[PDB]
Order: C-alpha cells, then structure tokens, then sequence
C-alpha cells in the first residue's frame, strides 16, 4: 500500500506506547460477579463527594450572572414605572 | 485470515466500528458525539420522508406544511420530530463544542480535525437558516429578508450580489424555490464533510479526559462502547419523545404558524433559540458593516484558539483558575443568548456590549495570560531553588 | 338566572384587604388624573399621565386570585 | 432444574430468536390493548363512545 | 513551441471555463417576468389624518402618512446637528401635508 | 419595554386537558362548534379544516352531510361551459364568509381577521389568552387613555387596542341545555374547540406518547443494567506493579 | 506479594453458588 | 517525506488520481469510463441548478418545464443538456459494459 505520514498511535502489537515490564493486570469475567455492586452506597456517597468537590466552580459564576440579571431586570422595571417623564429621558440619551 | 479484516467493504467498517482502540477512561461526552451522529442520520431519514410529501411554490408551501401535519397518516410525528430533532441536534452540537473547548482536544495534533469540525458548524448554521426559510411562516420571511440583505454591507458593489442571491427585487417564487432546493442539497455535503471528519479523527485516536497520553492501554471498540452509545441514544429517544408528544411547542417559537404577509410584522421578531448568541453580538455594536464582519469574526476567533492555548499541560482538568474562567465563559454565552432574546432598552445596550467584550476577550487574551500564570505556578510550586 | 361565574369571583375577591387597598389606590389615581385633565392646557401638554399601571396591578391580582378556582365552578 | 431451561432455550440461538420474536408479537398486541384500555377508562365521559350514547334518546 | 501549444490550450480552456461558469451562475439570476416593475395608484381623498396607509409595490411596502401641520413644524424645527444623515425636510416632500415615503428599513 | 405594550402575562389556569394523560373533553366540542357557528358567523374564517374529520371525534355522521347540504362550492363546468354550484360533501372545507381578502377590510372597519384554524398555536400562552382575551375585557376603559373612535379596549392585548366588538354576551346561544347564558361557558367551549382544531390529533398523540414513554423507560433501565453488566469485566480489574530487576 | 497471589475479589465475587444459572 | 503523501485528505487523492500504476497497453475504453464518470458529475451539477427553478406539483409541473425552457436567462441550455447528457450517459454506460464483456474484465479477479 501507499505509505502514509507518521502517526502517534499504531495498531495492536505495534501500538507505539512506551514499552513496559512487570505490569500485571487481572479480570474476573462479567458472569462471575454481581453486575450491581455498591449500586446505592457508591451512588449516594460518591455523588455527594463529587458534588462537594466542584461546587464552587459552578456556584460562583451562576451567582454573579444571576446578580447581574436581577439588577438589570429591576432597573428596567423601575425605568418604565411612573418614571418615563423624569428618569427615562435623562438616561435614554 | 479473518473475513472481517479481508473484504474491503468490511475491512473499512472493521477499523471504524468493530476494532478502534478507544482510550480506557472515556466518559459520556464522546458517547454524546455518537448521539449527535445518530441525530443527524435520523434527521436525514425523516427529511427524505418529509420532502416525499412537500410542495415548493410560495403560494403552496404553508398549505404543504398543514397537509403534512394532518392529511397524511401518521405525519404530524414526522414534522415535529424533524423540528425538535433539529433543535436538539443544535443543542447537542453546542455541548460537543463546549466539551471540545474544555478538555483541550484543540491541541496541535488535531488542528485539522478541529477546523473541519468548525466548517461543519458553519455549514449546519446555514442549513438551519435555509430550512427555517423553507417553512416560510411569518417571521421567517423577514429573517430571510434581513440575512439576504446582510451581504449588502460589502463595499462598492453590494446591491447586485444580494439581488442575485435574492432572485429578484422581491421575495417570490425563485427565492423560496432556490432556498428549498439548496436546503435539500446541503446535508449531503454535510455528510461528505463528516466522513472527512471521521477520516481526520482516525489518524490519532481520541483524547483522554485527563489530557495525557492514551497510547498505554486501550480497549476494543465493539461490545464495550457500542452500549455506551446505546444507553445515551435511548435517553435521547425518550427525551425527544417527551418533547415531541407531551410538550411540542416549547423549544421553538409560536410564530411560524402564520401565513406569510409582507405588510405587517410583529414587534417581537427573534431567531430560534440556537441563534440568539450571535444575534446578540450582532445587535450589540452600533454599526452595519461592523456587525456583519464581527459575526464571521466570532467564528474566526473560535478558529484562532489553537497555537494560543500556551499551557504545556493539556486540558482544564487540573487548572482551577482556567476551569473557573471557562465556566464564566459558558455562563457568558448563555447570558449573551438570553439578553439577545430580550428587547433592547436603556439597561441592555451596555450589558450586551460588556458581554461581547468579555466573550472575545476570553478567546483572545484570557486564555494566554491565565495559562502562563498556571504554568509558572506549577513550575514554582514544586522546585526548591 | 345564574350570574357569570368569573364576574362573581372578581366581585368576591374585590372585597378583601389587599383587594380594597388596590382598588382604593386605583381610584385615587383616577381622581388625580381627572383633576389633571380638567385643568386647561392639556392639549399641548405633550405629556399625559395614565393609571394603566394601577389597572394592570389590580387586574393581575384578581387573575392570580381567581385562576385556580374557576373551572371547578364551570359546568 | 434451570439446566433444562438453559439447554432448551438458550443453548441454541435459532430457538432463542424465534421465542424473542414470538414474545415480541404477543407483547406488542397485549401491551397495546392494555394501554388503550387504561387510557380509555381513565376518562369516563371524556371519550366519544359514551357521548354518542348520551346524545341518543 | 511546446510551451506555446500548452499555453494555447490553457487559454482556450480558461475562456471556456469562464463561459460555462457564467452560464451556470446567470442561470440563477432574476428571470424575465420577475422584472415586471409594477406601478400603483393611491386614493388620497379618504385617508385619515392620523393614520398610516401602506400599499405593496415593487416587492416592498410604502407608507403614506398625512402629516399634520404640527408634525410639519416639529420636523422643520429638527436640529441639523443631531442627524447622522443630513437630509432636509423640503427635499423629501412634494406636498407638505403628505409624506409619500418608502417603509423598508434601509438599515437591513 | 413597558407593560402597556407588552400585555399582561397570562394567568396559569388549571385547564381540563392540560395534563400528561388527560384528553380533550370533546363532550364539549359538540357545543363549541355550535357556539362558534352561532356567534362568530360572518367575522372569522376557520378555513383550513375539512369536514371529513369532525365525524368520529365530535359528531356521528349524517349530521355533517345534512349541514353540507347548506353550502355550495362551484362544481366542474357543465357541457355548455356555464359554471354551476353543487351542495357540499365530506371533502370540503368550511367557507369563511369574506370571499378573498377585501371584504375583510371593508366590513370590520379595521384590519384582516386572522384565520382561527391555527390561531391558538400562534400566540404565546396559546391554550389560554383567548379565554383571557374574550372575557378579560373591562366594561369601562381605564381612565386616562385615549383611543380612536369606534374601537374597543383590551388590557390583555399588546398595545391595549383591538377591533373586537365584544359579542360575548348572555342569553344568546342556548345550546340545547341549561348551561349557556353565562359568558364563561361560551368562551370556554370556543377555547377548547379552537385548541382542538389546531391539531385534531391529540387523543392518539397522547396515547402513542404514553406507549413510547413506557417502552423507552423500560429499555433505558434494561440498557443501564446491561452496561453495568458487560462493563464489569474491566471496571473490577487490578494492577500489581512488580518492578523488574535493574539489569541493562 | 508475588504475582500468583490474586487480590481479594471477595467483595465483588458472586456468592458461593458458582454461576451455572447466572448465564440464564 | 513529500507532502503529497502526508495529508490524508490529499493522500487519498494521490492514491486514486495523482499516482496509480495503470498498465502500459491501455486503449481508449478506460478513458471512455472516466468520461462516463465525468458525464455523471456534470449531470448532477446541472441537475441541481435545474431543480433550484423547478416546481413539484402535478397541475404545475409542465408549466415549470416550459418556464425553464423559455422564460429564464440562459435556461434552455440547461434542460437540453440534462436530457442529452442522460442519453449520452446511457450510450457510454452500454459501451462500458460491452468493453467489460469483450475484454474479460468480468472474470474472477473483479
Ligand atoms: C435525566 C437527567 C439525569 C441523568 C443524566 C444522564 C445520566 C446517564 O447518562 O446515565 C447514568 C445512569 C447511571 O450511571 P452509570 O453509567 O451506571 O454510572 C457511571 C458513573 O459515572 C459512575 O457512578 P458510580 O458507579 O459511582 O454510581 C452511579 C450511580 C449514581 O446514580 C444515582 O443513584 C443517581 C445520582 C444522580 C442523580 C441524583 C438526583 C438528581 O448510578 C446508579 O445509581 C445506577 C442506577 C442503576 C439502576 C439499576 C437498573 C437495573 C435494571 C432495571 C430493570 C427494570 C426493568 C423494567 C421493565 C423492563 O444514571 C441512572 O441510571 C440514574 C437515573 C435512574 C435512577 C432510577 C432509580
Ligand atoms: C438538555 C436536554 C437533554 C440533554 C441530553 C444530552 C445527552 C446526555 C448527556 C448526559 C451527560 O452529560 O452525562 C454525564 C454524566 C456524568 O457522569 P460521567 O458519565 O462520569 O461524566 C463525567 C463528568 O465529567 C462527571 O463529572 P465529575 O466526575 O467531575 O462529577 C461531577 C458530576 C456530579 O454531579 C453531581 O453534582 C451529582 C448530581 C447531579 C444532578 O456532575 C455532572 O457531571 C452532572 C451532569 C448532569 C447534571 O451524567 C451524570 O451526572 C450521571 C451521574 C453520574
Ligand atoms: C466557483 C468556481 C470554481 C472553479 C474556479 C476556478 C478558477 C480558475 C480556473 C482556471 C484558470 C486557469 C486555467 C489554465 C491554467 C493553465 O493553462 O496553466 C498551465 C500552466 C503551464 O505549466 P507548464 O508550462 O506545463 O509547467 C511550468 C513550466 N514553466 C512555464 C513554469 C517554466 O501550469 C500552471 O499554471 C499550473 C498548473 C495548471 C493549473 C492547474 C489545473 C487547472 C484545472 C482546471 C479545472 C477546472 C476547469
Ligand atoms: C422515592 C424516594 C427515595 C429516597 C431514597 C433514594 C435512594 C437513596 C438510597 C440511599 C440508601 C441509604 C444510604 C446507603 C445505605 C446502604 O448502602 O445500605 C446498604 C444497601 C446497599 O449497600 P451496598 O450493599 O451496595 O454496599 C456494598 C458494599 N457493602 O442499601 C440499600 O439497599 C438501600 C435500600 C433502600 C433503598
Ligand atoms: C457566487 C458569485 C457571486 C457574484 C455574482 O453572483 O455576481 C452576479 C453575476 C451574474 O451576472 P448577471 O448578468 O446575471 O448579474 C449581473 C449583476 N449582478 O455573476 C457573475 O457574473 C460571476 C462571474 C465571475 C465568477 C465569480 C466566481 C469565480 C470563482
Ligand atoms: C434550550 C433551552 C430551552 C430554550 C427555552 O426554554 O427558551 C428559549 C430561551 C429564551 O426564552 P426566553 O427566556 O427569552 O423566554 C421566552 C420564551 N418563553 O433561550 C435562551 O435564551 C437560553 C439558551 C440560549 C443561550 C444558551 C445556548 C446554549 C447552547
Ligand atoms: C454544450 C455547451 C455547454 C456550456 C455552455 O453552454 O456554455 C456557454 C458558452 C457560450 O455561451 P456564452 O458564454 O457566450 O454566453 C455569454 C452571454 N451570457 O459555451 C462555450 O463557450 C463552450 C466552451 C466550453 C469549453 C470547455 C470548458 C471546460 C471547462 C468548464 C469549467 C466549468
Ligand atoms: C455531524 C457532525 C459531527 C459528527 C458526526 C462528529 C462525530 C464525531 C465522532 C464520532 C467523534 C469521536 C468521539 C465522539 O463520538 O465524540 C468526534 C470527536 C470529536 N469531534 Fe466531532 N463530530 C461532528 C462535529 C464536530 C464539530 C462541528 C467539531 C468542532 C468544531 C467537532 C470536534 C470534535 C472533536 C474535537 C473531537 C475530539 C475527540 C477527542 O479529542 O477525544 N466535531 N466527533
Ligand atoms: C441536520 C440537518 C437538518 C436540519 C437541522 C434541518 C432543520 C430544519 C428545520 C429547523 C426546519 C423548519 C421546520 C419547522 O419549522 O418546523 C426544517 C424544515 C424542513 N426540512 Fe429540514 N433540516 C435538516 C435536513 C433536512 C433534510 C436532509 C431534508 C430533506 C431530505 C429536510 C427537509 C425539510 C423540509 C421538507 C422541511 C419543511 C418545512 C416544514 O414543513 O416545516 N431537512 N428543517
Ligand atoms: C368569540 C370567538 C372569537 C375568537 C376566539 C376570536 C379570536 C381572535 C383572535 C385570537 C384574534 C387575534 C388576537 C391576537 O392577535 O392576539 C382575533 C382578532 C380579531 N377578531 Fe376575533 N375572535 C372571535 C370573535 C370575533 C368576532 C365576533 C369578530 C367580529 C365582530 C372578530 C373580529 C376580529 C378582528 C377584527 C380581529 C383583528 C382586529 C384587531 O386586531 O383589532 N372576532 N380574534
Ligand atoms: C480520473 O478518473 C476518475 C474519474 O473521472 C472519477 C470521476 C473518479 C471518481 C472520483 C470522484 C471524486 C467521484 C466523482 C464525484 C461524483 C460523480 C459526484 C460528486 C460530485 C458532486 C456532488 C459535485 C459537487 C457540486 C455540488 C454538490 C453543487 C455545487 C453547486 C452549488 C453548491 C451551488 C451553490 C449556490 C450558490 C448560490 C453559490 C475517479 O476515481 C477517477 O480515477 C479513476
Ligand atoms: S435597525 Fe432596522 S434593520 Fe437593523
């Protein structure tokens, strides 16, 4: 076949990753173990640990933009509420 | 030697569905990409069975939609599935984008992939607008008018090109005829571009969620990840059913169901939800040519992301400030869309201008300086003297 | 021989603390506005006040008070 | 014993697919009937079946 | 000589490609009957004073507003330093009480 | 933008058919059509739906033929070429009394009246806002607002000005029973009728949706289980790194 | 810890009943 | 290594167009087949440009074709080209098959 350019991942056998020695893997086959292990304990506990770990990264931006949105909405409401003759004109321009 | 890897028509499918060593630590986002592919294919199929019973003339385009609504056995399902699957396709494509930007798949060894992808993005936006014109409701006519007239900002000769693309001096038979024919054409070009997308992907696998080398261990494609795709596609089917049966007219806007009338327009004309982010930045800056150029400039500033992310450590799985800024950017994006949806008054022009500023700023200057700070902190923390 | 159900609901919730407060507010606005037009020079005043805000407040209160208790009376 | 069930149903793929298809057919029919019945009796007087009788006199 | 032959082929091919592309592109242009430049007449006898009358013409709506003399005074009293595009009222009007003005937003 | 030109947000009425399993109460369409024909006769159109779909959802059968024997629809030309008119059948649409468009602006003293056949799909808050608009009119316009003579006020419409002659009074329809002569009844019936005519396909749509939801939820749970099953062959593996002897 | 010492799977291994029915 | 064999999008076009070891003694019939393919592509292009100006009803289908043949700038060329390009496509299709039968291409390898 027509040779192609250099590639960072080979196929099986010549996969290209660093050669290693002494690493041992295992398995127990799907049929010899219960499919649903932990199901609830891991569910609740890991779910709460994960939600605790990254809470602030989603809390802070949401709070900031919610504060902006609330302030903008309230000022817009005040603008067109018995204020179209004394405040609307001086800020529209 | 095994017949799966010998016959050419099957040796192709083997290397892409039956044996493709995906990385060990996959999460649901690449399964989400597979979901997107299946959404595309069901969109194509239902589109064929749609156009099987769709007219093309301007006078008999709306009547064709009501006819596909009711007078065809089991047809309203086809139309709602087409529309809501399109909207869900755009949302899932946006989430595919945001994933790609977060995990640093746009690092150098996949720049061709990322460019091809953003080409699919711009093509798909064009297709959505084309089909929305194909409906020719009430506000779709005005949307077509404005977006065709967009090109008139071109210097010197601008009227001739718009009049050419707009089939005359009025929205008439050639306009919608050409729009529908092109809409029916383009998704096959999308299919060609996405087979190129797959080709470009296969050269170097898929990125780890950890942003680290995945050549160490990998597990075979079939019998492991096919089911990870199956679960998510079943979720998609059920949520689409929920939106197509019980809650049909939510994602879209209840204005398309009006006969076209180029004499009166409602004061509330907005694009569908997945075009609000760009519409906001268009209406933000106070100029015609500036807005027209700055939309495609938003696409180009998406383009410029590689060879700008100068973090030696790939991805944003281990950078608190970088991921915090990415979240501020995505919430920026949704805020931008929503403010675009809302009307423009005194407290909104400044809001939108600042929004566009922080948006483009995140693309241009936030990534490099923050990335450099992260890199220098990483070096300084674990060094004595 | 049966009066309109929603009209009776509006009459019933109009005679309430919040309801009477809002209706008194609206009528005060109306009397002030009528005093305003009965003054001369209203034609070229180029700015005219209106009580649509009070009217909308009152109507919104009546609607959000009568909405979950109408269809049950509907036959 | 379940050994008999395994060696009569799940040892051979042909019978397994035959049973899955037959069960699919019977399931589809009975499920459609049950769902239609439930959706029907859940709305007494809201479906034209009884209105057509009520109007008759 | 050889390069001259190749160049002659290229010249003919370029002329032909230009002709074919022009044919295909001009296929999509405006046809003939679409160029029917319509003409309309409007009755001004029964138009209301403070109302806007719109008539479709040449693919675009046209407002016809019977402006009041007070509106004429307001228009001609408009400061010329606050207009992005300087255009006097007199130029755009032929009958002072009438504003026969195109309605399409020349914005977009 | 001010609330005056924005319109009051529609109160969230607890509608009868606004439910995941609820169906249209077409025990009420049978009189919704009656009131629509009786009161909105020469004003709106409803010119989209065909009579071969009312049978089996609202009416029995022979009634639609007996009604179609009241309209004419300009049959194919005869031998002499003189056009003729023949009574309608079960393949015809309801005729809006205004012929094409012009009598509409001629008679309403205003703008065109929209075809109701899809109107309650093309307004925000579609199911309501038509009951709201039909009964939300006040007896006396709010003080301090000037309107063109001959027009009527409606606080629920964007801009607060509509050409709707408020023909929604009492002692007018008298369906067949003791139920009309209260302005809520006719408004409610017409509302449900229009909400049906926008999609005379709700019943089977809801049934099919229920079937699909049940099937897909069952298949979702099965797929979750099977994924937990065959993925367990790798999730539970272990590694024990035993470093090699440092020889090279 | 030699390689032959298989790590304790007892937490996840199925109970002492083999798997001749689990295939079903 | 030359760029012609590095970029995949261009490596493919290389392997099928730029460099592909055709045999020495080829007569004009293989070029006949390539001409056939190019006829297909021009047919597709002019078909798209045809359909952009074609209705799809049954009372308004003949009117559409008369419109495209008579009342559009540079149109009749399109319609005759589509028709006669199809006819020539069938001519060349039959020629390609006849060559295949004659020269033993249908035999075992392919
Ligand atoms: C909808 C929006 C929310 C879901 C988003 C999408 C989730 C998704 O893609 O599926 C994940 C899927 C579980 O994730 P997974 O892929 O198994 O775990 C991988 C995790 O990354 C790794 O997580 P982990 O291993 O630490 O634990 C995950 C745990 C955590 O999940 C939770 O408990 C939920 C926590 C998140 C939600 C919290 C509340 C909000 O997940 C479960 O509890 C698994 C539920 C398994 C159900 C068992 C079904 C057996 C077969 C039933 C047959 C029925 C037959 C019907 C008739 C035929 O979520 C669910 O199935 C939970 C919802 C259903 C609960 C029903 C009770
Ligand atoms: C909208 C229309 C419907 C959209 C359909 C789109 C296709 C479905 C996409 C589902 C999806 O993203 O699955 C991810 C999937 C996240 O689990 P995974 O598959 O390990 O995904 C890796 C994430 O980076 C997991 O991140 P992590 O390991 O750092 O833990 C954070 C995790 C933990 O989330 C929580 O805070 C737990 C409660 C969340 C509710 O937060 C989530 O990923 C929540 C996303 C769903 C809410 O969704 C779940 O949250 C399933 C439960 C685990
Ligand atoms: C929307 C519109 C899309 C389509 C829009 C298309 C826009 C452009 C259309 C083509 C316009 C030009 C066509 C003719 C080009 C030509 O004749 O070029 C020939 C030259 C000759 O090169 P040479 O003499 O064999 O070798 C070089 C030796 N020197 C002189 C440098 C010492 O060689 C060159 O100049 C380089 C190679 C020739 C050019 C590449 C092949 C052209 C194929 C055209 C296919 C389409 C027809
Ligand atoms: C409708 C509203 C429902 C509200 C509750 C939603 C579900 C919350 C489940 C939380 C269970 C309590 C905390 C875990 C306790 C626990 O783990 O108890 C033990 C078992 C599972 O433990 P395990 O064998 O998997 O541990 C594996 C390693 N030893 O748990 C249950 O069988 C809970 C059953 C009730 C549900
Ligand atoms: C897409 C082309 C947009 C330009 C256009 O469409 O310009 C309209 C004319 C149509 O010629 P015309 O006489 O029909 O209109 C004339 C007045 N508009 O295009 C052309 O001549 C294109 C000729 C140059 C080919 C450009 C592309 C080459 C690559
Ligand atoms: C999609 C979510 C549902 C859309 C929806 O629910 O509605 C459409 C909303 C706005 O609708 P609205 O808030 O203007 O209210 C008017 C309708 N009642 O889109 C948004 O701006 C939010 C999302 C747009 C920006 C984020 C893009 C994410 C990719
Ligand atoms: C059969 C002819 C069909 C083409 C046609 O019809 O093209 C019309 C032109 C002449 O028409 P014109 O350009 O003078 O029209 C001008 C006023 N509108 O023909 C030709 O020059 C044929 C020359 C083609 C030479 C080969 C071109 C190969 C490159 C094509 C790239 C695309
Ligand atoms: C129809 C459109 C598309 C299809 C069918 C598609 C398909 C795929 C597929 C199959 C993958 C492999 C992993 C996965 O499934 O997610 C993938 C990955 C990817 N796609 Fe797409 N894609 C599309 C659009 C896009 C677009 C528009 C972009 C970017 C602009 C894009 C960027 C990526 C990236 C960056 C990956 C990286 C995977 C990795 O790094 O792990 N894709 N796509
Ligand atoms: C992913 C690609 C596509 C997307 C995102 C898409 C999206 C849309 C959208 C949003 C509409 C508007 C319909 C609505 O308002 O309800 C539409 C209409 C339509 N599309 Fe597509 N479409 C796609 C591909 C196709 C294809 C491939 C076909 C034909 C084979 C097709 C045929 C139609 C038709 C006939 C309409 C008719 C308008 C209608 O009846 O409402 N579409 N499409
Ligand atoms: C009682 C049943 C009726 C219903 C449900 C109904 C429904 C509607 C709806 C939904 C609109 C448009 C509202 C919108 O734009 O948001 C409308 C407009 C209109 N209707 Fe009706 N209508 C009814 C009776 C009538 C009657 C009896 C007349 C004539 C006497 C009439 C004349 C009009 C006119 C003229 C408009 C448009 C003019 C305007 O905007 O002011 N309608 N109707
Ligand atoms: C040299 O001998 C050959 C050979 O001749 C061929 C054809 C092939 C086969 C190679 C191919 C790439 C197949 C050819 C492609 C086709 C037959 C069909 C695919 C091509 C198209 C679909 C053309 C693309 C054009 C369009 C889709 C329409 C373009 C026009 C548009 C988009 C109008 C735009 C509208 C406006 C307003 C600008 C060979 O492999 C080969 O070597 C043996
Ligand atoms: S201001 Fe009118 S088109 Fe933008």
């Amino acid at each position: 076949g027509p040779p192609s350019g250099k590639t960072y991942m080979g196929w099986w056998g010549h996969m290209g990753g660093p050669k290693q020695k002494g690493i041992t893997s295992y398995a127990v086959s799907p049929y010899a173990q219960k499919p649903l292990q932990g199901i609830f304990h891991n569910a609740v506990f890991n779910s709460f640990r994960r939600f605790k770990s990254q809470f602030l990264y989603v809390l802070i931006p949401a709070g900031i933009y919610w504060y902006w949105w609330k302030n903008g909405n309230e000022y817009n409401e005040f603008l067109y509420s018995k204020a179209g003759r004394e405040e609307l004109e001086r800020v529209n321009v | 030697m095994a017949f799966r890897k010998s016959n050419v028509y099957l040796s192709l499918v083997n290397s892409y569905i039956i044996d493709s060593p995906q990385p060990s630590s996959i999460n649901y986002w690449w399964n989400m990409g597979s979901l997107l592919g299946l959404c595309l294919v069901i969109q194509i199929v239902t589109g064929i069975f749609m156009a099987m019973h769709y007219s093309s003339n301007i006078e008999l385009a709306f009547s064709s939609v009501e006819h596909i609504m009711r007078d065809v056995h089991n047809g309203y399902i086809l139309r709602y599935l087409h529309a809501n699957g399109a909207s869900f396709f755009f949302m899932v494509m946006f989430m595919h984008m945001a994933k790609g930007l977060y995990y640093g798949s746009y690092r150098s060894p996949r720049v061709t992939l990322w460019n091809v992808g953003v080409i699919i993005f711009i093509l798909t936006i064009a297709t959505a607008f084309l089909g929305y014109c194909c409906v020719y409701g009430q506000m779709s006519h005005w949307g077509a008018t404005v977006i065709t007239n967009l090109f008139s900002a071109i210097p010197f000769v601008g009227n001739d090109i718009v009049s050419w693309l707009w089939g005359g001096f009025s929205v008439s038979n050639p306009t919608i005829q050409r729009f529908f024919a092109l809409h029916y054409l383009v998704p096959f070009i999308i299919a060609a571009m996405v087979i190129m997308h797959l080709m470009a992907l296969h050269i170097h696998g898929s990125s780890n969620p950890l942003g680290i080398t995945g050549n160490l261990d990998r597990i075979p494609m079939h019998s492991y990840f096919i089911f990870k795709d199956l679960v998510t596609v079943f979720l998609f089917m059920l949520i689409l059913a929920l939106f197509v049966f019980y809650s049909p007219n939510t994602l879209g806007h209840p204005d398309n169901y009006i006969p076209g009338n180029p004499l009166v327009t409602p004061a509330s004309i907005v694009p569908e939800w997945y075009l609000l982010p760009f519409y906001a930045i268009l209406r933000s800056i106070p100029d015609k040519l500036l807005g027209v150029i700055t939309m495609f400039a938003a696409i180009l500033v998406l383009l410029v992301l590689p060879f700008t992310d100068r973090s030696v450590v790939r991805g944003n799985t281990f950078k608190v400030l970088s991921k915090f800024f990415f979240f501020i950017f995505v919430f920026n994006f949704v805020l931008l869309g929503q403010i675009g949806a809302c009307h423009v008054e005194v407290p909104y022009v400044l809001m939108g201008q600042i929004a566009t500023f922080i948006y483009f700023a995140y693309f241009l200057i936030i990534v490099p300086v923050i990335s450099t700070i992260e890199n220098v902190l990483f070096y300084i923390g674990r060094v004595n003297k | 021989e049966v009066t309109d159900q929603l009209e009776d609901l509006r009459e019933h919730f109009k005679n309430t603390e919040e309801g009477k407060a809002l209706v008194h507010h609206y009528e005060e606005c109306a009397e002030r506005v009528k005093i305003q037009q009965q003054q001369p020079g209203y034609a070229d005043l180029e700015h005219k006040e209106d009580c649509v805000e009070e009217f909308f407040h009152l109507q919104h209160y009546l609607d959000t008070a009568t909405a979950p208790r109408l269809f049950d009376k509907l036959k | 014993s379940f050994s008999s069930l395994y060696k009569t149903f799940f040892k051979r793929n042909a019978v397994f697919v035959g049973t899955i298809f037959a069960g699919a057919f019977v399931f589809q029919t009975v499920f459609d009937t049950a769902i239609t019945s439930w959706y029907e009796n859940h709305n007494k007087g809201k479906l034209w079946k009884d209105v057509k009788a009520r109007i008759a006199a | 000589y050889a390069y001259f032959m190749v160049g002659a082929m290229g010249l003919l091919s370029s002329a032909g490609a230009k002709s074919t592309v022009e044919t295909f592109i001009s296929s999509m242009t405006a046809t003939a009957d679409v160029l029917a430049m319509a003409k309309v007449e409007v009755n001004l006898a029964a138009i209301p004073l403070g109302k806007n009358v719109v008539v479709k013409w040449q693919g675009k709506p046209v407002f016809i507003r019977h402006r009041t003399p007070h509106e004429i005074q307001e228009a001609n009293s408009v400061d010329m330093s606050a207009l992005k595009d300087p255009q006097t009222d007199a130029d755009r009007v032929k009958d002072p009480q009438w504003l026969i003005m195109l309605g399409i937003c020349t914005h977009l | 933008m001010t609330a005056a030109e924005h319109g009051l947000h529609a109160p969230a009425y607890a509608w009868s058919h606004n439910g995941p399993f609820e169906t249209f109460d077409h025990a009420s369409i049978r009189r919704g059509y009656q009131v629509y024909r009786e009161v909105c006769a020469a004003c709106h159109s409803l010119d989209r739906v065909a009579w071969r779909t009312l049978v089996g959802v609202s009416h029995t059968n022979e009634e639609v033929r007996n009604m179609a024997e009241e309209f004419e629809y300009d049959d194919e030309p005869d031998e002499q070429g003189n056009p003729k008119k023949r009574p309608g059948k079960l393949s015809d649409y309801i005729p809006g009394p205004y012929p094409n468009e012009q009598a509409a602006r001629a008679a309403n003293q205003g703008a065109l009246p929209p075809d109701l056949s899809l109107i309650v799909k093309a307004r925000h808050g579609g199911c309501d806002y038509i009951f709201s608009l039909l009964t939300g009119y006040p007896d006396e316009p709010p003080a301090g607002v000037a309107l063109p003579p001959g027009s009527n006020y409606n606080p629920y419409f964007p801009g607060g000005s509509i050409a709707m002659a408020r023909v929604l009074f009492d002692d007018m329809v008298e369906y067949e029973d003791g139920t009309p002569a209260t302005t809520s009844q006719m408004a409610k019936d017409v509302t449900t009728f229009l909400n049906w005519c926008a999609e005379p396909e709700h019943d089977e749509r809801k049934r099919l949706g229920l079937k699909t939801v049940i099937i897909l939820s069952s298949l979702y749970l099965l797929s979750i289980w099977v994924k937990k099953f065959k993925w367990a062959g790798i999730k539970t593996r272990k590694f024990v790194f035993n470093p090699p002897k440092p020889r090279k | 810890k030699s390689t032959y010492r298989t790590p304790n799977f007892d937490d996840v291994l199925k109970e002492n009943n083999d798997a001749d029915k689990g295939r079903s």
